């Protein structure tokens, strides 16, 4: 029986699920950081389940099957155009940055879900609560307008109020010449573009804003380049920690079976996402919307329901 | 009628006003209202008295029942809206026109 | 409201046993087609909201819906011909209690009525 | 951006005749319009404009005009005949019709 | 060439509070995307 | 008369039930059957009407109309498929289904024998040309359209509903035939008077009288060009026939009554014929005209002779077919040049010659040329109205003329002197055009042949 | 295919369906019966056949 | 809100407005009202806001009086007649103070100023048994007591809040208020025939209670409570706008459409007895409900407003919570003018 209003009424609770274990932990970092590494070392060792970076694409791995679709239907943005021209006149960089933290937010949503729902804990890369750290660097050199950024914090506002934030946050502190270093080294071709003065207003952002501020709400586990690969001692700290400071001990019944209402149903929460505020570089014309909804609508396994589409094999429709 | 029944009928009218003006507060509000039902009490149970209805004695009672409930809500509301506004002032009610 | 208030009226009958006396309506009568075909509007709709193959998607959602639709729009047929029968039967007797207050007048020809023209020019 | 929609750029004519010399402007595809012009010519010209015209113009003379000649010239040749006015100025007979009794 | 559609300025118009502002309208704010206000900071 | 009835109902779900490129072929193939069959209402009784039941029966004025509106709606889906080639399968299918609602309405309306039933459908003939108007047009001003073409018509005909509840409550019964057999005078009263307005104002407004057809140029000017055709055709007789159906109770007030509505409707249509001459746009002209038309149609009907009705049915008849025709004409020219305005494609003559041979014919049969059944039925009315009064004749003669200059007018303007030198995308007619082109005039040519099927009951 | 679960599987939920199923069934034998019944009551009211 | 809670809440809002209508003493329907009043102030906060907070204290007080007055109208009925039966109640003081009670808890005008108010600050699924359900209780009591109902104020009251609704309505661009003035015009044409025949209220009451219901439930669907919000809504489910557009007609009252079939027959009903004028002004005043209703589907579904990026993401998801008898009751809404004589089965 999919969850509802009835089956938390007789029978299913959240907080009988819960085996001291949950522990939404999100690892932060700057670019080209070993945060990747060290999240999957931690979910595997911690016996959590790993969450990939929401990229671009993230919501069409959800969906459907796991292949991405084109760039025109999903997304209508690429971080390549970002790297190369970040000052274009046709929006790429803001629209970019609000796609981004829509996929992170689609993310959260899925990540609170499970959590809910089995009690195994997730492992995020990133999640929507330092998501501004990209913003406040565009805004700073002058990629994006200060419009952009207050659309963006409506939406913020507006979304992520609702949910809880991660039980533990873990910090990958590296130098800005070291990025550089390993960007150089690392060979794609668009990341050579990436001024240092983008990095340094990054980790300036990060440290000045989204650390103290999360640490009045979780606990902070600070590291370094060298401490990032034993991954046991991390875990060791993770598992030897207090989580009695944040609202995650202050849950009854009723608030985790409105969040666990809230976090499925994914129209719920991408609802505040599309809010009627007209940005050129969001804002797209009639003419334009309705070609691309029509092209997506033909594709393949889009057409209706994802259990009412012949074109992929399903059978006994007439009967559904 | 004699003039306790109209004495009567005019504190009845006289808190319907009262709870009408609204000066600034909203327990004075919630006052008139129970005065409100203190009149109607008196008068149903002078006339249930006066024409010797045995069985209508206890219609006064569970007036004064629902009364309480009214009461109740009202106060419940009131302290919501202080908490929003640190002062039951009936001016902070105005988030939403016509 | 003049037939809320009558003699011998069991309150939540919907259907009293007085109305057994009338033919029932056929069941190809038009009005019991409507209901069918509002019931099959209604599957359609339901189809279309769902995302799903509008005309085929659930045949035997739509046989129920046509189903319903009949089996309601036959009893309310059946309770409206009673209410209609009812006024009609009422009317009658009350003309024929009250024959002072509806006389019968005579019947004049034309030949003897004098209406005035109107010449159209 | 200096602009304020991301809209798409306004299409130029699409002419039936670049892909096809010989359209008759009713379709894209040449076979189904081709058969479109077909049934348009078949069922307005041939069938419908025709054919009714014909039907219209052999109705049967319902409208009572044919009759109505015979009628008037059987009852010309009578009334001629035996002497009477061709038209009497009273529709109906005075006889049957009761005028008040007095206008004082 | 194309049908015209609404634009950005034609939608601008249904994005008040009210339609036809007045002088005295001309304040109003349109209520938040959700319905909750800011906290108030009440000192008590 | 449900042989005519239950095949556009089931013209609906054909269409809906067509393939993605086989849509049209079915519509215009059907709906020409369905107007062949419906060919055969024409053999009317001299006596009296076809009574087919107790709801649908049809009268020589039903006919034509009924013939013209089954005639209409393969020529509006010939139009129609040229500027939806880019749409998508469900809008065309919806935009046919708009169509096909529309024709079945106004079949319903135009034999229904009851007075509220005629009035229900022809109100629910406003939902699908709202919809075309407002969804297919090409302006920004549609919207605005839309809304007068509603309001002017809803106004106008909210009090006719309580008129006609307010008889059902007097007399006992709406029927038309026993209506017009108990008809009963109507003495001078105040009274009466309004019953009287009430019980016109709409039709005058669906017609349109001369103060109120601000919502005419509108409509037909951002409506799709099969909106402006059952708009200018089919949609404006309405008024007529409600008018020409429900006069026969208002008597003997009508005599009195009518002196302002003919006043306005002589004095208009003398100033809608003015304003054509001075007229930049190309469909705003024609609406006009069909506005001086039907303002004669008005003179006509309110005069309230047997000449007068058979002229006003034979001017309605050929009117809507020949408002049709000139629409379309124009809607050839909008489709090459993507512009309303008269003078930006000139001598079209030149490139275009069997467009400019239409474009004459239509020209010719808009003003009256004979033996035309247009010449027929503004020669009946003028007829009947100079026995009405001898001096009407001055103002209808002054009539005649300014239509021929307009008519000729245009047909210089768009036509001959030189080509514009700059225009150089005046591709060659189509089939379609042509065969549009012919299927609208050929008609009117046999009606002419043969008058009396279009002459209305009076006959 | 569908890398989810598709809560709507490759064969519909027999349950349901035969709910249905019977009950459309079910609802028009009743129909019938109650119509067969009427009429001959109504035959036997008014004293007819 | 806990589940059982609420669940036992709306059955306690039910329970009061049955005891109202199936109880023959005044003090029993009293009670019946005070119950519905008391369980349904907290169904308006189970979304917690200071906006909700005040709609339910504006709501609170407005009842509170309005019962206070039905009391008082009770007793100075009982003071001229030992009678507690719901009768015709012979006094005019007393019946001119029940009907000013009543009113006031119908929202009918002028007291129909909490009306807009309390169903911006209510969540729509909390607006929808606002306007729906807490109508039946007050024209139940109205219908009961009909025939002593003095006309002039009841017909004057009728035609301020047709008025009233139909100038409301055009200007307001949130949809929550377009709705609570469309419910007060819809209130005052039921409560026009009220004292003619209670037949024709009750069958506009369950047509405007479907046309209501699918309206809300379409909101609910498209989760837009602002005009620009809902012109949205074409580019992620075209099929809802379209039946939008096609209930907002409805409840225009164009013809053929189902919202047609109460406004006729009410004319027709107040044609049979010489009233002629106010007929007419209800009509030409509806029109102005029409224009609005017509503003709307402009915006909604008619024309094709811009649209976000983000949208694109939209168009992966479906809708999880399915509402069952939204077809039915756009069907209802739409389709059902054929069977009008049907209503002979509501006397
Ligand atoms: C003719 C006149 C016709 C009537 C007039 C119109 C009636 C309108 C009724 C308004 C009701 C409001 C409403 O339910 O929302 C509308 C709803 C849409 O709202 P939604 O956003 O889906 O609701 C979210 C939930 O309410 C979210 O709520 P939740 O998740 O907190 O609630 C849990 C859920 C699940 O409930 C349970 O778990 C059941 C537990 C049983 C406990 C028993 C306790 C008993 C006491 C001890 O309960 C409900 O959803 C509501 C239950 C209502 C029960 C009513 C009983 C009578 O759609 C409808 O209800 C249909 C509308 C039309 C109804 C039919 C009308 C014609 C008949
Ligand atoms: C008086 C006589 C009868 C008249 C009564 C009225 C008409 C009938 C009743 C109406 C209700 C029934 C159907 C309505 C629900 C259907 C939902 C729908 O959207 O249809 C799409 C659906 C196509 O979808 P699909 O095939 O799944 O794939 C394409 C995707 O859906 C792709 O879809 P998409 O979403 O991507 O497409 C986008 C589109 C999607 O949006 C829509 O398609 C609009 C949906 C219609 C609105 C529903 C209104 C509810 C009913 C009220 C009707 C009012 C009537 C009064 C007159 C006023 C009209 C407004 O949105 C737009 O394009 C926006 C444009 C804005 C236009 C504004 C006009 C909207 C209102 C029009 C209403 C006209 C009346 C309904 C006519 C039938 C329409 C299907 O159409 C159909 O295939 C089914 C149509 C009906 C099938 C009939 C077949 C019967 C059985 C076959 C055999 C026949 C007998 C054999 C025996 C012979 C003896 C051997
Ligand atoms: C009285 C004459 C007797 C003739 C006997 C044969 C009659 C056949 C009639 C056929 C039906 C009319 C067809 C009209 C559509 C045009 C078709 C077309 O495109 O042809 C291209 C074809 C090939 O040319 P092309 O090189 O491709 O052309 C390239 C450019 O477009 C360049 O093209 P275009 O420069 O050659 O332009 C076409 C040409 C011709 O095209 C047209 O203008 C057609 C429209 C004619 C006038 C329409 C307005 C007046 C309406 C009167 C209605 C009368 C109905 C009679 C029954 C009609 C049955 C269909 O232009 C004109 O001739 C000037 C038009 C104005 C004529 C004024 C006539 C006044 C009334 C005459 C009296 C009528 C009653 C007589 C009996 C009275 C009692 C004793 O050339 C022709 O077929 C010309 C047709 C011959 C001209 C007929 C003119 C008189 C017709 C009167 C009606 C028929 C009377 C029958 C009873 C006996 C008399
Ligand atoms: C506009 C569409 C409305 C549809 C309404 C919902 C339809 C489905 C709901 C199922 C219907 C069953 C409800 C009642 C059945 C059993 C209860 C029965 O006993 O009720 C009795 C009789 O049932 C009801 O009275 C009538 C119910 C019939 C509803 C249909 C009317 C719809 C209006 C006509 C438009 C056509 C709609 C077509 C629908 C498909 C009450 O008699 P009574 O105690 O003496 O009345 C006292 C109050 N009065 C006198 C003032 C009225
Ligand atoms: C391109 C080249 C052009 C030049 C070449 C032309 C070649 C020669 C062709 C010219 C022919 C000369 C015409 C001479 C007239 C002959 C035909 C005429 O005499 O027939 C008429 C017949 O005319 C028809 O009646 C015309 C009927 C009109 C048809 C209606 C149009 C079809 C419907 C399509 C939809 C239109 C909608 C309109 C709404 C009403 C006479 O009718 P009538 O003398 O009395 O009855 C005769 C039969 N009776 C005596 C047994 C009774
Ligand atoms: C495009 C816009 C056009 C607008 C046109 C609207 C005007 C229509 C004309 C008036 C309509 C209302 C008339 C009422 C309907 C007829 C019913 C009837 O005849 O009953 C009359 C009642 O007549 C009336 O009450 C009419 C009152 C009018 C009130 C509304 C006035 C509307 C505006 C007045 C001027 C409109 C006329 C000219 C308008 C021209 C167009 C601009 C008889 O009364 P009884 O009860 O039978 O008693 C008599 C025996 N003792
Ligand atoms: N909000 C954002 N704005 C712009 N770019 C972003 C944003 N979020 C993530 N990215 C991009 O995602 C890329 C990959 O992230 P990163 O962690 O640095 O590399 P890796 O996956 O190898 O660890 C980075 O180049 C970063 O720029």
């Amino acid at each position: 029986l999919q969850y509802g209003p009835l089956a938390f009424v007789l029978g299913e609770r959240t907080t009988r699920k819960l085996t001291e274990t949950s522990k939404v932990i999100t690892v932060d970092g700057n670019i080209c950081s070993g945060k990747g590494r060290l999240a999957r070392e931690i979910a595997e060792k911690l016996g959590l389940r790993h969450f990939p970076e929401a990229g671009i694409h993230y919501a069409d791995s959800t969906t459907g099957d796991g292949k991405p679709l084109d760039v025109q239907l999903s997304g209508n943005c690429s971080l390549e155009k970002f790297y190369d021209d970040p000052k274009s006149n046709d929006g790429n960089s803001y629209r970019l940055q609000s796609w981004l933290y829509a996929s992170r937010l689609l993310q959260y949503a899925d990540a609170l879900e499970h959590l809910l729902s089995t009690g195994q804990g997730v492992v995020l890369e990133r999640s929507i609560y330092s998501d501004f750290v990209f913003l406040e660097a565009m805004y700073r050199q002058g990629f994006i307008r200060k419009q952009c950024v207050e659309h963006y914090n409506e939406v913020k506002k507006v979304t992520a109020c609702e949910y809880l934030p991660p039980h533990v946050v873990v910090y990958v502190d590296v130098p800005v010449p070291e990025i550089q270093s390993r960007i150089q080294k690392k060979g794609n071709p668009h990341e050579m573009k990436i001024t240092a003065a983008y990095l340094q207003d990054i980790e300036n952002a990060y440290k000045k804003t989204f650390l103290p501020e999360m640490s009045e709400k979780c606990e902070v586990l600070q590291y370094s380049a060298r401490e990032a690969e034993d991954a046991e001692k991390v875990v060791e700290d993770i598992e030897y920690l207090k989580c009695d400071k944040g609202p995650w001990p202050d849950q009854d019944d009723r608030t985790f079976h409105r969040l666990r209402m809230l976090v499925q149903n994914k129209l719920e929460v991408l609802n505040y996402t599309t809010i009627p505020v007209y940005l050129p570089e969001i804002t797209i014309g009639a003419h334009q919307s309705d070609r691309v909804f029509q092209k997506f609508t033909e594709l393949p396994g889009r057409k209706y329901s994802p259990g009412y589409n012949e074109d992929v094999g399903d059978k006994w429709i007439w009967l559904k | 009628m004699p003039l306790v029944y109209m004495n009567i009928i005019m504190a009845f009218a006289i808190a319907l006003a009262g709870l009408l003006m609204y000066r600034s507060h909203l327990m004075s509000s919630l006052l008139c209202l129970e005065g409100m039902m203190l009149s109607l009490f008196i008068m149903s149970t002078l006339i249930i008295l006066n024409t010797h209805f045995t069985l209508a004695n206890m219609m006064p009672i569970i007036l004064l029942v629902f009364a309480a409930c009214e009461a109740a809500l009202g106060l419940s509301l009131l302290v919501m809206v202080s908490n929003t506004y640190g002062t039951d002032y009936v001016q902070n009610l105005n988030l939403l026109q016509c | 409201t003049m037939m809320s208030g009558r003699p011998g009226r069991v309150p939540l009958q919907f259907l009293p046993n007085e109305a057994r006396s009338l033919p029932p309506p056929k069941l190809t009568d038009p009005r019991l087609v409507y209901m069918g075909f509002l019931g099959y509007c209604s599957g359609l709709i339901d189809n279309a909201i769902r995302r799903r193959p509008v005309v085929s998607a659930g045949l035997h959602r739509q046989l129920l819906y046509v189903t319903s639709f009949v089996f309601f729009g036959y009893y309310l047929l059946k309770r409206q011909d009673y209410m209609y029968a009812l006024r009609d039967h009422d009317m009658f007797a009350y003309v024929k209690s009250h024959p002072e207050d509806f006389p019968e007048k005579d019947k004049k020809t034309y030949g003897e009525i004098l209406e005035e023209f109107h010449p159209v020019r | 951006p200096t602009i304020r929609l991301q809209e798409d750029p306004d299409p130029e004519d699409e002419n039936l005749y670049e892909k096809n010399p010989d359209s008759h402007g009713y379709d894209k595809d040449p076979i189904v319009d081709l058969w479109n012009m077909r049934v348009v010519f078949f069922f307005g010209f041939s069938i419908v404009l025709v054919l009714g015209s014909t039907f219209v113009a052999y109705l049967p003379d319902y409208r009572m005009q044919e009759w109505a000649r015979r009628e008037a010239e059987r009852l010309v040749k009578y009334r001629e005949a035996n002497g009477l006015p061709l038209m009497e100025s009273n529709c109906f007979d005075p006889n049957k019709i009761q005028l008040p009794e007095d206008e004082d | 060439a194309r049908q015209w559609q609404p634009d950005v300025e034609w939608a601008e118009q249904f994005g008040g509070a009210v339609m036809y502002p007045t002088k005295e309208t001309a304040h109003w704010k349109p209520p938040p995307w959700n319905d909750v206000d800011p906290p108030k900071d009440t000192l008590v | 008369m449900l042989k005519i009835i239950i095949p556009t109902t089931m013209l609906l779900p054909m269409t809906w039930m067509s393939k993605h490129n086989m849509i049209w072929i079915n519509a215009t193939v059907h709906s020409l059957l369905i107007s062949l069959i419906s060919l055969s209402l024409l053999n009317q009784l001299g006596e009296n009407s076809l009574n087919f039941s107790l709801t649908f029966f049809s009268d020589s004025l039903s006919a034509p109309l009924l013939v013209l509106t089954t005639w209409l709606l393969p020529l509006m889906l010939m139009a129609s498929q040229s500027h939806l080639s880019k749409e998508t399968t469900t809008r065309k299918k919806l935009y046919i289904t708009m169509l096909i609602l529309l024709q079945l309405f106004l079949i319903m309306t135009f034999t229904a024998t009851e007075l509220i039933l005629f009035y229900i459908l022809f109100e629910a003939t406003l939902v699908p040309t709202l919809i075309i108007i407002t969804r297919w047009g090409n302006q920004t001003e549609r919207l605005n359209a839309g809304l007068y073409f509603l309001f002017y018509t809803l106004a106008g005909s909210l009090p006719l509903l309580v008129a006609l509840v307010y008889i059902q409550n007097t007399t006992g019964s709406l029927n038309f035939l026993i209506i017009h057999y108990w008809s009963h005078p109507l003495s001078n009263s105040w009274s009466n008077i309004f019953m009287w307005l009430a019980c016109i104002m709409a039709f005058m407004v669906k017609m349109p009288l001369y103060g109120l057809h601000l919502w005419l140029p509108k409509a037909h000017v951002e409506a799709p060009i099969a909106g402006s055709m059952v708009l200018a055709a089919v949609l404006l007789k309405l008024g007529g026939y409600g008018m020409m159906r429900i006069t026969t109770i208002l008597n003997p007030l009508t005599n009195y009554m009518a002196y302002p509505f003919l006043m306005l409707s002589m004095w208009g249509m003398i100033m809608t014929s003015s304003i054509c001459l001075r007229q930049t746009d190309l469909k705003s002209l024609i609406a006009y005209s069909s506005v001086s038309h039907m303002a004669l149609v008005i003179v006509a009907i309110m005069i309230q002779t047997p000449w007068s009705f058979m002229g006003a049915t034979a001017l309605m008849i050929a009117h809507g077919l020949t408002s049709s025709m000139l629409f379309c004409l124009a809607n050839t020219n909008y489709e090459r040049v993507h512009s309303r305005t008269m003078i930006l494609a000139r001598g079209l003559q030149t490139l275009l010659p069997l467009m400019a041979t239409w474009w004459l014919v239509a020209s010719l049969t808009n003003l009256a040329l004979p033996p035309s059944i247009n010449l027929i039925g503004e020669l009946f009315i003028i007829t009947a109205s100079f026995s009405w009064s001898n001096i009407t004749i001055i103002l209808m003669g002054m009539n005649m003329m300014i239509t021929a200059l307009y008519s000729l007018y245009m047909l210089i303007t768009t036509q001959r002197g030189k080509y514009t030198h700059h225009i150089n995308n005046i591709k060659p007619s189509f089939t379609r055009e042509n065969a549009l082109m012919a299927l609208h005039i050929l008609p009117l040519l046999l009606l002419t042949l043969n008058p009396k099927m279009i002459l209305g009951p009076l006959y | 295919k569908f890398y989810i679960r598709e809560p709507p599987h490759g064969s519909p939920d027999w349950l349901k369906v035969g709910l249905t199923l019977g009950t459309s069934v079910f609802l028009w034998i009743y129909l019938i019966k109650q119509h067969k019944e009427d009429v001959l009551e109504y035959k036997r009211r008014n004293g007819l056949e | 809100m806990n589940p059982i809670i609420y669940t036992t809440l709306i059955m306690t809002v039910m329970s009061g407005t049955m005891l109202v209508m199936i109880s023959s003493h005044w003090l029993l329907i009293w009670i019946g009202f005070e119950m519905n009043l008391l369980a349904m102030i907290p169904v308006l906060m189970k979304n917690f806001n200071p906006r909700a907070t005040e709609a339910a204290t504006k709501y609170f007080l407005t009842q509170a009086t309005a019962s206070m007055m039905l009391m008082m109208a009770i007793i100075i009925n009982l003071l001229y007649s030992g009678q507690w039966t719901i009768t015709k109640m012979f006094n005019p003081v007393a019946m001119t103070m029940m009907t000013m009670a009543l009113a006031m808890k119908l929202g009918l005008s002028p007291f129909h100023f909490w009306v807009p108010e309390v169903t911006q600050g209510i969540s729509l699924q909390a607006g929808l048994l606002l306007l729906t359900w807490q109508k039946l209780a007050p024209l139940s009591v109205l219908c009961q007591i009909s025939q002593s109902i003095n006309p002039n104020l009841m017909l004057t009251m009728a035609m301020l809040s047709i008025l009233i609704g139909g100038w409301g309505g055009l200007n307001q661009t949130q949809l929550r208020k377009i709705m609570a003035y469309s419910s007060i015009a819809h209130m005052g044409w039921m409560t026009a025939v009220l004292p003619y025949n209670t037949t024709m209220t009750i069958l506009n009451l369950l047509i405007y209670i479907t046309m209501t219901l699918a309206m809300f439930m379409l909101l609910i669907h498209s989760s837009a409570t602002t005009t620009l919000s809902l012109s949205h809504t074409w580019n992620k489910m075209p099929v809802i706008t379209s039946l939008m557009m096609v209930t907002l007609l409805s409840m225009g009252g164009l013809p053929p459409l189902s919202g047609f079939m109460p406004k006729w027959m009410i004319i027709q009903e107040m044609t049979k007895n010489e009233s002629i004028i106010m007929p007419t002004l209800m009509a030409m005043t509806a029109l102005l409900n029409l224009y609005f209703y017509m503003r709307l589907a402009y915006s909604s579904s008619l024309t094709m407003f811009p649209s976000t990026n983000n949208m694109k993401m939209k168009w992966q998801f479906e809708h999880t919570k399915q509402m069952k008898l939204l077809p039915t009751m756009i069907v209802l809404s739409t389709l059902v003018l054929p069977m009008t004589p049907a209503l002979s089965s509501l006397n």
